[PDB]
RNA sequence: UCAAACUCCGUGAUAGCUGGUUCUCCCCGAAAUGCAUUUAGGUGCAGCGUCGCAUGUUUCUUGCCGGAGGUAGAGCUACUGGAUGGCCGAUGGGCCCCACAGGGUUACUGACGUCAGCCAAACUCCGAAUGCCGGUAAGUCCAAGAGUGCGGCAGUGAGACGGCGGGGGAUAAGCUCCGUGCGUCGAGAGGGAAACAGCCCAGAUCGCCGGCUAAGGCCCCUAAGCGUGUGCUAAGUGGAAAAGGAU
RNA sequence: UUGUGCGCCGAUAAUGUAGCGGGGCUCAAGCACACCGCCGAAGCCGCGGCAGCCAACGUGUUGGCUGGGUAGGGGAGCGUCC
RNA sequence: AGUUUAACUGGGGCGGUUGCCUCCUAAAAUGUAACGGAGGCGCCCAAAGGUUCCCUCAACCUGGACGGCAAUCAGGUGUUGAGUGUAAGUGCACAAGGGAGCUUGACUGCGAGACGGACAUGUCGAGCAGGGACGAAAGUCGGGACUAGUGAUCCGGCACCUCUGAGUGGAAGGGGUGUCGCUCAACGGAUAAAAGGUACCCCGGGGAUAACAGGCUGAUCUUCCCCAAGAGUCCAUAUCGACGGGAUGGUUUGGCACCUCGAUGUCGGCUCGUCGCAUCCUGGGGCUGGAGCAGGUCCCAAGGGUUGGGCUGUUCGCCCAUUAAAGC
RNA sequence: GUUACGGCGGUCCAUAGCGGCAGGGAAACGCCCGGUCCCAUCCCGAACCCGGAAGCUAAGCCUGCCAGCGCCGAUGAUACUACCCAUCCGGGUGGAAAAGUAGGACACCGCCGAACAC
């Protein structure tokens, strides 16, 4: 829950440009 | 309840939720309409709940049109079964609803009661929606 | 008259057409520059790879 | 497939003075077996065969 | 508890094989097809399986003859 | 030590199985896909690699001309099916005049047609882009160290995630299965992302106590701006979030 | 009453703040639009040494391109014993 | 006594299936998977083949003896909505549909160039020759409107040959051409010949692969909310709030199979804790269909405390006797 | 050459069709008379075939008219989309529909033959 969401929301940073691996 | 009497193919893909409306973007037969804004699948039971919500809020006389019909099924498969081994059976029937599309149209004289009724029917649905007058 | 080219980005993350067309124009490294004609050939290559090249014009 | 007494039955089609068995598979609930037939044999030419099994 | 479906039939590699403009020799196969989607015209022949082929060398022209898409062959210019 | 002892011999039994296999540099450099398979963790051939010879730009890229497609989309009194609301009422029918025939009446069920608005992967009168097949004109050209043919030597044949398009699933999964001259990892370091194989940048011949830049960032930790200008924010929002509610 | 840009509530789990990386920040060190500079990589350039492919020339000189690399193919070598 | 007893599989088992044809998925060339979705075949055919010629249906409107929704007839509209041997698609009215006359090309000897292509298989093929059919001739005919309708190799069998004939002459036998013999259907076919158990079990391996546990998601479960039909004597909101809808938490039965099978010891009980609050009591409080005593629901609140006993291995539960209370 | 003629053909085959109105018959296209002769009906000289020209342009056919039933059909915009930018949203360069609209259109072209004429 928390852990997956924080992963999938850290991806919306600026140095990643909206995407990360394994979400 | 709303269902078709027979479909040719009783196991269909899931409809698409991509794009805006092409038709039903214009109130047709009443005066006070409902218009969607999002993408969603709207089922049989929702529309029943909504028309009852409207008829119990005008209660006497004033007409209600439903410009939607659930003519596209979806397939649940029975419980606690590992994935694989086929495709489940149709259990509930949706209509796709693209933004811009019109669902309901009322014809009751007073705008007070009419707008209120449509609001009560909006709060029975999964979509953000708004209310329309036939005017420009 | 002539176009002047300056490769800015890199060919990594870049597809076959873009890579082969940088090769066509003669560009291999970054900051290389080329003095090319402004015919349709060249304009199409730049339409292809505009995100990789700065384009200036002597004329 | 097999060799059951199938509706489509029989074979062999031999020649008079022409030994070149031409083959065909046909039914047998119909009547006939002493007329028609023709084909080209060896050294010979367009002449008449029997269906002789 | 069975899916009684699952079968399928391997391909047959149908469609056009020599498009407009190309040079074809004789007896070459322009299109394989089931029905006469494309019909013959001039210097073109039909097969058993409604395949088409060339009867005279040349080059192609997919034109229509009364509403039906045809295929043709035209004379190359001798060198 | 017994679901058939122990010892020598056959015997160095055999294992599609596990492990292990030793000095250096130079050049090029993958794959995890297809058909078959007593077969699915193995193998054979094709695929992609290199070495040698041959053929010389035939490969690739961009522009222009020629060609078929039935995808997105849209449309339907242009077919097959579903279906909303009206007009008519044949046809049906409660009922009445009562012969039941026949004369009809009434919300009645409503064909067929008709006015209007709609939907569809297995519906299409229609029909894009791209991609594709050939021709042509140049370009690259002290090279891509390209392509094709042949012969030697192989490895791989358990792929992962991300973007786009889609099936199964609950339109859930860091799920599973396909596509893709799309990518990266695999086999790829360095910088940024707080740490972080696949994300963004960029593809490491070795050295220098030299310079300019990308992505990203400039209050201190952390090198660089408590930078300039005009407005908003009062919530520590920034520095997670819905239906809905609210001067 | 419409559409907007930031905002409020809804909001809610178990070793310890703990959903800015921390201190701290609205006397923005926060959001937006324009502007100026700068830092920053093994990238590019600059000075040097080596190497492979090709080419030009002369009795091995120079120049352009090139040089991440596992499975693996090929090439050239050190060392030990007799 | 020697040996066989399949594979796929969202672990294995049970079930189902394995080859071929058609359609969608399939992403406007070809091609493309899944235990994805719909069907079908393991045939028939003196004609349902070849050729020459001729004609157009289905449906509706009307008339009309039995006759009606329809039977055969006549007259109009009718571009094609019928039919095409058999599933579907692509095509067919220019007919490949319907009908009539001759009839055997449902032939022999070949085959340029091409498709598709791992390979073996597979598909069309103009044109040449003999000898024919039909037609006045041109010209068409090497099966069926097309794609499915079947099975490699080996080993044997039948007819014919001016091939060989183990010293000679014959012959057997072996060859060749044309052909036959297989639900080898697990359908690229391990043998011509083969079903099961192991909780007596053993060995080699695997986290490629399952059970406990962790993890991701959250159908399901719990907690909570939105709108308000009504109930509540009237009174939507003291209290319960349907028909539908939106989120949480990650404890429940499950989904995926990502680390661990060269060892992560699994239900309950005891002892020992410590943590959260979505609070059982105590403490403060707002509303009442709260007279008062008792309460009902809601907000804040975690400091402390939160019993002993019977049955069951049991967790859960029920009961007895108490308790300020007998928490999740 | 030419007229309200006939015949064979073509158009990437309705811009050409259907329906209504008027109008023409010199030679030709036709309809019509009748089955003696070839020849023919799954029965019928209806059709096909044969022999002729009493009669009529009524129909077929050709000519003009009617944009009404049908068809054709743009520009511009939109949908969608390739590529690129972009922390979700969305956007930029290029390509570009369907429908709708303005409109078009009662076809065009070629050869031989006739009749007509210098």
């Amino acid at each position: 829950a928390k852990r997956g969401r924080k992963k999938r929301d850290r991806k919306h940073s600026k140095a990643n440009h909206g995407k990360r691996p394994n979400a | 309840m709303l269902i078709p009497r027979k479909v040719k193919h009783r196991k269909q893909h899931h409809p698409e939720q991509r794009g805006i409306a092409s038709g039903g973007t214009s109130v047709s037969f009443g005066d006070y309409g409902i218009q969607a804004l999002e993408h969603a699948y709207i089922t049989n039971r929702q529309i029943e709940s909504a028309r009852i919500a409207i008829n119990r809020h005008i209660k006497r006389g004033g007409k209600v049109w439903i410009n939607i019909f659930p003519d596209r099924p979806l397939t649940k498969k029975p419980a606690e079964t590992r994935m694989g081994s086929g495709k489940g059976s149709p259990e509930w029937w949706v209509a796709n609803v693209k933004p811009g599309r019109v669902l309901f149209e009322l014809s009751y004289p007073d705008e007070k009661t009419a707008r209120d009724a449509l609001t009560r029917a909006i709060h029975k649905l999964p979509i953000k929606a708004r209310i329309v007058t036939r005017e420009e | 008259a002539e176009l002047k080219i300056t490769q800015v980005r890199s060919t990594i993350g870049a597809r076959w057409k873009q890579r082969e067309s940088l090769r066509t124009l003669g560009l291999k490294k970054i900051r290389q520059s080329v003095v090319r004609e402004d015919n349709a050939q060249t304009r199409g290559l730049i339409n292809t790879v505009h995100h990789l090249v700065e384009v200036e014009e002597v004329g | 497939a097999r060799n059951e007494i199938r509706p489509i039955v029989k074979l062999r089609s031999t020649a008079g003075t022409g030994y070149t068995y031409v083959t065909r598979k046909n039914r047998r609930n119909d009547p006939d077996r002493i007329v028609l037939r023709k084909y080209d044999p060896v050294l010979r030419r367009h002449v008449e065969f029997r269906e002789e099994r | 508890s069975s899916s009684r479906n699952g079968r399928d039939s391997a391909a047959q590699r149908l469609g056009v094989k020599r498009f407009g403009g190309q040079v074809v020799k004789a007896g070459e196969i322009l299109v394989r097809q089931r029905g006469t989607h494309f019909h013959p015209g001039v210097n073109v022949g039909r097969g058993g399986d409604d395949t088409l082929f060339a009867l005279a060398p040349g080059a192609v022209e997919f034109g229509a003859k009364r509403g039906r898409k045809t295929v043709n062959i035209v004379p190359v210019a001798r060198p």
